[PDB]
């Protein structure tokens, strides 16, 4: 899993919002540097910028 | 907070 080190604002209509601390998953990783992610803090799925989160155990 | 990376290409 992943957490959230800064909050981020959706820029696109397929972009995940979060605020830092979330716990995400990594759905896909295979486009590029914006992953397919689920919040496993609410429960909603959308891109995110990579370099904002930090792997978590 | 750091820049954004580019959009995925396809």
């Amino acid at each position: 899993t992943f957490v959230a080190l800064y909050d981020y604002e959706s820029r696109t209509e397929d972009d995940l919002s979060f605020k830092k601390g979330e716990r995400l998953q990594i759905v896909n990783n295979t486009e590029g540097d914006w992953w397919l992610a689920h919040s496993l803090t609410t429960g909603r799925t959308g891109y995110i910028p990579s370099n904002y989160v930090a792997p978590s155990d | 907070a750091p820049p954004l990376p580019p959009r995925n290409r396809p």
